[PDB]
């Protein structure tokens, strides 16, 4: 190939294009689901003050 | 132009009798190999800039407090990763006389064959390391877990293998099997010698090979998953993302010039001045396996696993090993191959010096062991790239 | 089912493979530089002067203009005579769509491509008025597309189109700037807007058929796909005559003039300049040359080549090309006649006329089918039974002969007392469905406005 | 009875044994390369330039493009409305079926295949609406198919078909992608041959007879299958003319030029470059070449071949091709006297007209048979007694000499006083059954207006 | 390979192994009717037959010209010769033609 | 009666990962063919005219 | 859309380029000199 900022040829490697071609944000494809108490699922709830 | 050319085409010997009325189709044609990775993994919207995947990391917290005991302070946290698409390409070239004649539809044949080769080049760079571009992140052969399936596939997958996933807190969501696996399913029998995975009169295919479920998980077949020791995979296939920047693209010309040698050993030829016609092909792909540890390699018989281990030139502190989740003693930053060997063989699970092998030098080791080996570098005090990974060789 | 993303690339491959076949037939119509046309006796430095033969273009152009759609006929309930009013003759609604689409231009072009390549395609849609067409929005937008820009996979079993793509190479070069995909259920389309295909626009049609109909030049049932009108025997006499013209042109430079020699004379005794090998005297007419000649010297000449010996072959080939094509004899060469009488005209024309009758029927089947599609698509519901019994109708392919026709039709009609009803006189005189409707009004006026 | 699994594979064998010989008949009409067509005097490296000839296509087109079917006529014993134009009348229903299938197109192609190959097969079904056909589903679906796609074993005794198979024969490559087997009580389709045969799907039908009927080019009664119309004489005169055309062409590239020779000079005496075997010459027209010419040098020529010596033979092959085929002499020669008058046209066409009229008589028997069989499919039962006597009608094969007929009919009819009834005048003017039944309406309008 | 002790472990396990190890498919099996005894005699370790169901009324599934492990069976009276009593493999690798 | 001939495809075609500005590789697909010819089988049997 | 001045320069280029096709057809209608017309037997 060529050096970054090779003097004769413009490439997406070149320093002059920093601040452009930045990678787009995305939603978190690996996001874990949030946890919820197992004890509150099985145990009897009672009124309390 | 040359003739019988090793790269071009010039009414070459391939096309002997092309015009003859006695030439029929290839009655023995073999169907095209698709990618399977592009069929099992989640396709993501992708572009020439690449993409950023954000992830949460902070251990947000609360404490129990007595009346009037003044409350604790806490802070969240989050992080960034990014993926850039790599590019794959080829050119093919023929005399204009070959393009005029189009013998055996060679041009149309060639377009569809290179399309399969580009798909397989992606696929073989994801299931294995083969010629993979620098911009892909991970490949499944790195996974550091193995399972023999051969004596009984049910004990292999659903019990022995599945244990290795759930112990690390990893899910099992799919399994992917090569065609060569089938005899082990047919040979998986109960103690009375009746097969497990098929109904009583043995008329039909065993259920995983109908693409049926095993233990609630779907089964995916392939003609071309197996390489070296490995016949298939199991794991959390939701951990894989891939994407593509626009279609498989063809451009064509006779005007241009080609180098028939390397960039440093040039041998240029004009397409125009010889009346050759050439086709450019390109595609552009991204891949990320979010956790290489979330899979199990499937093998017929049991096998040893080989690890490369590097200490980043750290000249102080002691690391430690853990094998199938059982810890060794602590080990010095410059320990000999024999000192690492004895420190591994000392692990209480029953490893022995006829199975364990170690080779290399101080801070740079290869280890062979019958299990899931891991290492902790937190006790080193002079380097931070210190790491361990699986390696595979011819 | 099929994913349209892969199906785009899958059918573009077939489309671009087809272009390598069609560029053979095109080279005969466009009179391009074939290898086999290059006449062999011409020396290598003179082979720059290509000679071309017009026979393939002459034949295709003589067939293509002689066919014009005169109208549609659709049978009424009980076989009744139609009328133009409220609850219209369906003959005029289809004609209105035909005229509003300018199809009398698009079809007289598109039939030429159907003769050259053996096929062409008719495409139907409701218009997209949000694209600023300058077209009536309440007419099914019907256009013709050539096989240089559209391809369709045809079912071996039913012969219906399975799927098709229109793909446009850009204004520069040969790179696809857009593709439009015709599924049975839906049309969808992509732009290669900046270097790769943008996300697809889509539009459902819900029909049982793809909105693309192939016109095809079928000669014979065992031609399943249609084939070029520029046939192998007409190619053969074209290329053979191109070689003869080439050799005759070369002969007319090198050989048509007798070459003069003298023998025995010693070059230095003629005073030939040894610096060049040439001395040239004044060529003014009656000057006698005197030569020493003492060596027993004498003059001799190589004869001219007789150019007539090629013209005898050029005539034999024109006479053969007239036999294979069925062009009336005077179209390729002057001959024994230039037809003297209305009979002598209709005699010579008969090959060409009966050949065009076949082309009207075979293209009529596709146009009828495209109008059924356009109705089913614009009005919804289902096609009324009579449209399955529709006929296209076309102007008489023969030369107009009006002044010899009038004496016949007037003598049959005999001022209403005669053998035929007035309306059949108007039909035999050849006035179109439109021109007869105009006369129906002028005749009504002429009974009042006396 | 025979197991249809075995019968299928027995019938693909018989079918493929036919295809191998049908290749020969195709090779003349498509004008493909034939071993016997290559002109021998051409040197082996120049023999790659073929030179095809149009005689066998010209004869088959001139027949097939002259035929058109008109409305069937059914007789009616003690007929109450024997004109048969009313909505109840049986001659109309067969024309609804003819129109709705567009057999007005399909038959015109199917008659070409019946002449090229000697046969074609009519095939009949009710339409399955499960296939979404472009048809009104109460009409019987009739098609005609080439002998390259359908084969049918005729019983020698009865001349009935015993059973038949249609092979749909893939996209390209002899893959038999689907097949339909016709048996007396049932039609089956072996749905696909995708890697292997699918299981069959079957439709029963009430006929005692298979729903397939042969069009056959019956030359003579002692032939019971039908033969190609490109007859052995016309094959041989085509292959004869191909060689003459090729030898005439080769002569023009090699030998229509007289070669110039010089005897009595050593090359170095001429200053010929001994290392390369030639020297350049300034060829400009007036220049005189002086040769030192010692020891009695002189110039000679080999003569040019006279290409007219082949044109003297090509006219004889054209003259024989006309006389064997019976075409008008202006279809081959392109030079013979153009018919100056209506009588001269009537004479010159006469053998072609009688040939076409005989072909109409032979092919009528196939459609006549097919319509009888289609009646038992639609209106189940035995056929009404009148249809066994039905006739096809056909356009007159001669060129439409309208102005001559138009005077003659007026002179016979004499404004209703004359020799013939009005209806006969219309018939002798040649108007179709459809156009006459429309003229019958227009005549009421001209009586009613006063 | 030998089907004698137990036809299932023969055809479907040891036999198939020696095809898929070369990457070659199994798509049909052709048997001589002299194979019928060893199919009938193919048993589990309890000595009950493999292919045929309770009370043993039916003809044995492959000899009903049924498929086994998905692949069609095909039978004849005349394919046995010496030690060989049938074949298993990819019968799509065979083509034949007849000239009239 | 002249037999039949059939092609087959043997071209190990290939494509390579490349950086922006790198040299594209060049590839060629390849083919082979096999021919097959028929053979006669026959007998004759003979009886007196009676 | 595009800046009128930039667009003007692009179109005047395309226009002034296109002339090299058109001037070939003019040479047949106006019967200009063209090199393929010149007969070869005549001396220079």
């Amino acid at each position: 190939g060529f050096s970054a900022d090779h003097s004769q040829i413009a490439q997406t490697k070149d320093t002059m294009f920093t601040g452009y071609l930045d990678p787009v944000q995305a939603k978190d494809y690996f996001a874990e689901a949030e946890k919820t108490s197992i004890v509150q699922r099985v145990a009897q709830k009672i009124p309390m003050g | 132009s040359a003739d019988h050319s090793q790269i071009a085409q010039t009414k070459d010997t391939m096309f002997t009798g092309y015009l003859d009325p006695v030439q029929a189709k290839d009655y023995f044609a073999e169907a095209e190999k698709t990618s399977i990775v592009q069929r099992v993994a989640q396709k993501i919207p992708m572009g020439a800039t690449g993409i950023v995947i954000p992830h949460w990391t902070g251990d947000v917290s609360a404490q129990w407090i007595g009346e009037g005991d003044m409350k604790p302070i806490t802070k969240g946290n989050m992080t960034k990763r990014d993926v850039h698409p790599a590019k794959i390409a080829t050119i093919f070239v023929a005399s204009a006389e070959t393009v005029r004649a189009n013998p055996a539809n060679y041009l149309g044949t060639m377009r569809t064959k290179v399309a399969t080769a580009i798909a397989m080049a992606f696929d073989n760079a994801a299931l294995h390391g083969t010629n993979a571009p620098s911009a892909f992140q991970g490949y499944l052969d790195q996974s550091n877990k193995t399972q023999s399936i051969s004596p009984n596939a049910y004990q292999g997958l659903g019990v022995s293998g599945l244990t290795k996933l759930v112990t690390d807190g990893k899910k099992w969501t799919h399994t992917l099997l090569d065609d060569t696996v089938e005899p082990v399913l047919n040979g998986s029998v109960d103690a009375n010698g009746r097969p497990l995975f098929v109904e009583s009169t043995y008329e039909s295919l065993t259920t995983p090979f109908r693409e049926g479920r095993i233990l609630g998980r779907p089964t995916i077949l392939s003609d071309h998953v197996a390489e070296g020791d490995v016949v298939g995979y199991a794991g959390d296939f939701s951990q894989i993302i891939w994407g593509q920047v626009g279609g498989l693209s063809f451009d064509v010309t006779d005007q241009a010039t080609l180098n028939l040698g390397s960039q440093e050993s040039p041998n240029f030829v004009s397409l125009w001045q010889h009346n050759l016609v050439a086709v450019r092909v390109e595609a552009e792909y991204g891949l990320l396996i979010n956790d290489v540890n979330a899979f199990v390699k499937l093998t017929f018989d049991p096998v040893l696993t080989t690890y490369a281990l590097d200490l980043d030139g750290a000249s102080a502190g002691n690391f430690t090993l853990s094998l199938d989740g059982k810890t060794s003693a602590n080990i010095a930053y410059n320990a000999s191959t024999a000192t690492v060997k004895s420190a591994i063989v000392a692990i209480d699970d029953g490893v022995s010096a006829d199975d364990v092998t170690v080779t290399g030098s101080a801070g740079d080791y290869t280890i062979t062991v019958p299990g899931t080996l891991t290492a902790d570098f937190s006790g080193l005090t002079d380097g931070e790239g210190a790491s361990i990974s699986v390696v595979s060789v011819g | 089912s099929i994913d349209p993303e892969k199906l785009r690339d899958q059918l573009l491959d077939a489309f671009e493979n087809k272009q390598n076949e069609l560029k053979s037939s095109k080279a005969y119509y466009d009179a391009e530089r074939r290898p086999d046309a290059i006449g062999l006796a011409v020396p290598l430095d003179m082979r720059k002067y290509l000679a071309h033969v017009g026979y393939p273009r002459t034949y295709v152009d003589a067939i293509a203009e002689r066919q014009e759609l005169e109208g549609f006929r659709i049978p009424s309930a009980n076989g009744e005579e139609p009328e133009s009013g409220g609850e219209n003759d369906p003959a005029s609604e289809l004609w209105d769509w035909w005229q509003a689409n300018n199809l009398d231009i698009e079809a007289t072009l598109g039939h030429t491509d159907a003769l050259i390549y053996g096929t062409a395609y008719i495409t139907i849609s409701m218009p997209d008025p949000e694209v600023d067409f300058d077209v009536d929005p309440e007419v099914p937008l019907i256009r013709v597309e050539p096989p240089t820009a559209l391809y369709a996979e045809v079912d071996p079993r039913t012969r219906k189109v399975l799927y098709a793509i229109r793909a446009i190479y850009g204004a520069d070069g040969n790179e696809i700037v857009s593709a439009t995909l015709y599924l049975p259920d839906t049309t969808m389309t992509w732009l290669r807007a900046e270097g790769e295909w943008e996300a697809p626009t889509s539009t459902p049609h819900g029909l049982e058929m793809v909105p693309v109909i192939p016109i095809s030049n079928r000669t014979r049932l065992s031609d399943l796909y249609g084939t070029s009108e520029i046939s192998p025997e007409l190619r053969s006499v074209t290329d053979a005559a191109a070689q003869i013209l080439m050799n005759m042109q070369g002969t007319a430079n090198l050989m048509a003039i007798p070459q003069r020699l003298i023998f025995g004379a010693k070059p230095e005794e003629l005073g030939i300049n040894a610096e060049t090998g040439q001395r040239m005297f004044d060529a003014y007419m009656a000057r006698i040359l005197a030569f020493e000649g003492g060596e027993g010297a004498h003059a001799e000449q190589f004869s001219a080549a007789e150019l007539r010996n090629f013209v005898d072959a050029l005539d034999a080939l024109d006479r053969k090309a007239a036999s294979y094509s069925g062009l009336p004899p005077q179209y390729l060469s002057s001959s024994s006649d230039n037809p003297a009488s209305a009979e002598a005209i209709k005699a010579a024309e008969s090959r060409l006329v009966k050949k065009v009758e076949r082309k009207n029927k075979i293209f009529g089947g596709a146009w009828e089918q495209a109008m059924r599609l356009a109705y089913k698509m614009v009005k919804g519901g289902d096609i009324p039974t009579e449209y399955y019994r529709m006929e296209t109708v076309w102007r008489d392919p023969s030369t107009p002969t009006y002044a010899a026709k009038a004496d016949a039709a007037a003598k049959l009609f005999a001022n209403g007392a005669g053998l035929i009803p007035r309306e059949r006189g108007w039909v035999d005189m050849g006035y179109t469905i439109v021109e007869r409707e105009q006369m129906r009004q002028w005749l009504e006026q002429d009974q009042k406005q006396g």
